[PDB]
């Protein structure tokens, strides 16, 4: 009952964590952004790769703190700061400022949030052109080896919405992820080397097991 | 006790005690008519397409680390089923496949054989990508190490972790078949198409690997023999393709 | 209208809760699934399958395909072990990283009961007799082929049957208080001219049916 | 009275929720609705309409109506090239900016068949055999006019029709992987004493019933 | 019909490879293998039988 497909994969788990700026002289500084994988994990990948192909919606929650950086200037009285999270759907527009015109597309679904509230949360279905994702796929991309295009599932992006010169604030967020009403196919064996990166399967040769005294040894019984 | 098998004009000859491994429980067939039903419409050659194909044999000498292939395209240069690779722009198919060995009663050991769906393999450098002729050649069958490998591009070979990063001993969670050369000598594998979509272009992508692994290696005494020959048989099943008119 | 009162536990983020949430994509239908061979229901149906343990693992050769093979030396040796373990699957090095031992590892209770198979990989023209004894948790390790004999055993003869089968009743988990399994010479190998002289063992190991796991857990091995 | 829990997600404001408003203006009759011609319930009753194609987009007539009339010339090319594209709505700049490629460029995934007519615009004393090609996705555009009669293809006599039409089954998206259309000179246009030498061709497209859209998103062109 | 004349000892595979009227001989075991074949494990079977359908002559 606990070894069934939904209770082993359908937990929660912090996924990524970023910072993010008001004011600041880099300018991509200013907002933070995430791609959607199961690869950067690795204690999710691990338990994704049991398998060949998988189908699930995704939920995410948002955690999101403040603070006031230490430059230099105080007794400020301020109201509580608002937030937009935008999702970009596979084949939409990606910004490249805080101030591009793709924040107010009308077909990237966003979120408005202020302070103090609960923590925001969106519900994602299942994109794909295809049937299910794969966890493997040894084929070329069209040239990059394994990585087939059928897998895409966005990307998040997180600002500010303050008006003209803002007063300097520092805004960490944290992804939480969960993958819901799941389905499997094809089962595999366990990876048994360390990943080395989050594109391929590569890996260093490793021991099968560890060794003991010799092929009779069994421990003294207590 | 000998049956005789004839698939258009191909004849081949097996034992009636066979012992037949169906991939899944799954058969292969037809997807079925309407998943596409408007402008995609199939058509299927079953003209020289179901027929016995055979590769050359292998040698399987006192240190063989193993064999493997990949599929398809180890039948792009196989006649009619070969020409319709380059023909149409989608297509699928199953499979069924014979594996046989010619050994005595003084003869001894023990082989895997697993057909593997998606076997993505590694590559010898760490951070470095595969080529395309490390991953296959064609109908020619790469080899295993027995020790880690190295230079550029190569797909890392060493037997016991089989290319994929885990352990050699747990392939028995693919569809595979054993033979210990004192019980049996062949293995017949059915393999249904196995993908995330109906249809597919076959050049860009491997389906699923053939491999071949001795556990026990073989051994043989004064004046037998010093090798023993390996046989692989294919015979394609239910191809279908894209209609062209 | 309609009168209500905030519980405590209200505007609070609970990792393992069960709500209801907003869809960002709405207006979108999903792509209808396809019926894949080979979909998996419960991780006991990756238990029950089959793999090869490595009985051989001692000093160099933990890298090598020599670690799934019991030697059988040729000779007269007619009262020797041929191997011996404790049965502990999830902590012993032995069943540590087969498929039964790598889902152990997610739970931290089990219970059920046990599969191993014995085959043997010579030639047809080879005859001989194996003893197989098994004593319970709480036994020590037999030490001769006597007092292996005056226990819990199965002659195997070899020229007759070229494999064997033991089903164990009592696994569960936490100098081990666990039974063990040990071999015995009871003949020796005998064969005909012209017939190689050494040979080998292989075993199998496998859940049965009745087999049960509690409180999933994070895995020691990435 | 009635004990309440509040659950997280409380007092937050999702830009894509669906929840029940006050209104300001509760006292106020509304205009009732009139019948006016030319309701819309779809956006796919935009599609299924033909709009012209600027196959002609080459340099110097990009702000002419010479964009859209394919030249037919005189005298005798009687295997010569008339014109050709790759069939890729959304993408390509042939059909970029129709009302078919306008729609398809709100969604990030979409699907279906397509309909092409041509239209001969000559004086009807003129002529002659055209030969229409069609190579699908995967294969290469024909080199003569003889491989081109080897595929798939159709011979239009103008003599006879004035306008062919075609209907292209697998059109999906993402040196293109597409299919291609391509037309010859079967013959040559042929003419009495008095009449015009140099002629013209007319595309159209539109959508077939059975097309689909899926993920909204932000155009990029405004 | 095929017969092997060996001893009840021995074990191997051979490939038997049918071309039609108007085909080369296979030239290699692979482009045989790509063609009409039996594969005969005489550890199993000690004989194999063939059955030919379209025979004239000049």
């Amino acid at each position: 009952s606990e070894s069934s497909i939904e209770n082993f994969l359908c937990r929660s788990a912090c996924v990524y964590m970023g910072e993010y700026h008001t004011t600041n002289t880099d300018t991509s500084k200013l907002f933070a952004s995430w791609t959607i994988n199961a690869r950067r994990m690795v204690q999710m990948r691990r338990k994704l790769e049991l398998f060949t192909y998988v189908r699930f919606d995704m939920e995410v929650t948002f955690v999101i703190t403040s603070k006031q950086d230490q430059g230099t200037q105080l007794g400020q009285d301020m109201p509580p700061l608002t937030h937009q999270i935008m999702y970009i759907p596979p084949g939409g527009p990606i910004p490249k400022s805080v101030t591009d015109y793709t924040w107010q597309t009308s077909t990237n679904p966003s979120i408005f949030w202020t302070e103090g509230n609960a923590p925001p949360r969106m519900s994602i279905p299942f994109i794909s052109i295809g049937n299910a994702y794969s966890n493997f796929y040894d084929g070329w991309s069209h040239g990059v080896y394994g990585y087939n295009t059928l897998n895409h599932m966005g990307q998040i992006y997180v600002r500010h919405v303050n008006g003209s010169s803002p007063l300097p604030m520092t805004s960490t967020v944290r992804m939480y992820f969960k993958p819901k009403h799941v389905k499997v196919w094809v089962p595999r064996p366990p990876r048994l080397c360390q990943y080395k990166n989050a594109s391929t399967v590569n890996f260093t040769p490793t021991n099968i097991t560890e060794k003991r005294q010799s092929i009779n040894y069994i421990p003294e019984t207590v | 006790r000998v049956r005789s098998i004839t698939l258009g004009n191909s004849t081949i000859t097996t034992q009636e005690s066979a012992n037949v491994v169906v991939a899944y429980g799954r058969w292969p067939e037809y997807l079925k008519d309407n998943e596409a039903t408007a402008e995609d419409q199939p058509t299927q050659p079953d003209v020289a397409t179901c027929r016995f194909y055979t590769l050359e044999s292998v040698t399987w000498e006192r240190d063989s680390p193993g064999w493997w292939w990949k599929f398809p395209d180890a039948l792009k240069d196989m006649g009619l089923f070969g020409q319709n690779m380059y023909y149409h722009y989608l297509g699928r198919a199953g499979y069924t496949i014979h594996v046989q060995c010619n050994a005595s009663k003084f003869h001894q050991g023990c082989l895997m054989v697993v057909c593997v769906p998606e076997a993505e393999m590694g590559c010898s450098q760490v951070d470095g990508t595969v080529n395309e002729h490390s991953l296959s050649e064609g109908e020619t069958a790469k080899k295993f190490a027995s020790t880690s490998t190295n230079g550029t591009n190569t797909v890392q070979s060493i037997v016991t972790n089989a290319g994929m990063g885990v352990g050699v001993g747990n392939l028995t969670i693919f569809p595979h078949q054993w033979i210990n050369l004192r019980t049996n000598n062949c293995a017949t594998i059915v393999m249904p198409y196995i993908n995330n979509v109906p249809m597919d272009n076959m050049f860009r992508h491997h389906n699923f690997t053939l491999m071949i692994i001795p556990f026990v290696p073989l051994d043989y005494s004064s004046d037998s023999s010093t090798y023993v020959p390996i046989t692989v048989t294919v015979a394609p099943m239910c191809a279908e393709y894209n209609g062209l008119r | 209208g309609l009168p209500v009162m905030n519980t405590p536990g209200s505007n609070q983020f609970l990792t393992s809760d069960d709500f209801q949430s907003p869809s960002a994509m709405p207006q979108f239908d999903v792509t209808p699934e396809l019926n894949i061979p080979g979909e998996v229901q419960n991780l006991m149906e990756i238990a029950e399958v089959d793999s090869v343990v490595p009985v051989n693992n001692v000093e160099g050769k933990l890298d090598t395909m020599e670690i799934y093979r019991i030697p059988v030396q040729s000779g007269n040796h007619q009262s020797s072990q041929v191997f011996g373990f404790q049965v502990q699957p999830g902590l012993d090095n032995v069943f540590k990283h087969t498929l039964l031992g790598e889902i152990l590892n997610y739970y931290a209770h089990w219970s059920g009961s046990i599969k191993l198979t014995f085959v043997f990989c010579g030639s047809a023209m080879a005859t001989g007799k194996f003893l197989l004894a098994y004593a319970p948790p709480g036994a020590n390790a037999p030490k001769s082929r006597k007092d292996a004999m005056l226990g819990t055993h199965i002659i195997w003869d070899v020229g007759l049957q070229s494999s064997c089968v033991l089903c164990i009743p009592w696994i569960s988990q936490t100098y081990t208080s666990a039974g063990n399994v040990t071999c015995w010479y009871q003949t020796g190998i005998v064969v005909p001219a012209g017939t190689p002289t050494s040979c080998s063992i292989m075993c199998f190991v496998s859940a049965c049916n009745d087999f049960s796991v509690r409180l999933l857990k994070d895995t020691p091995f990435i």
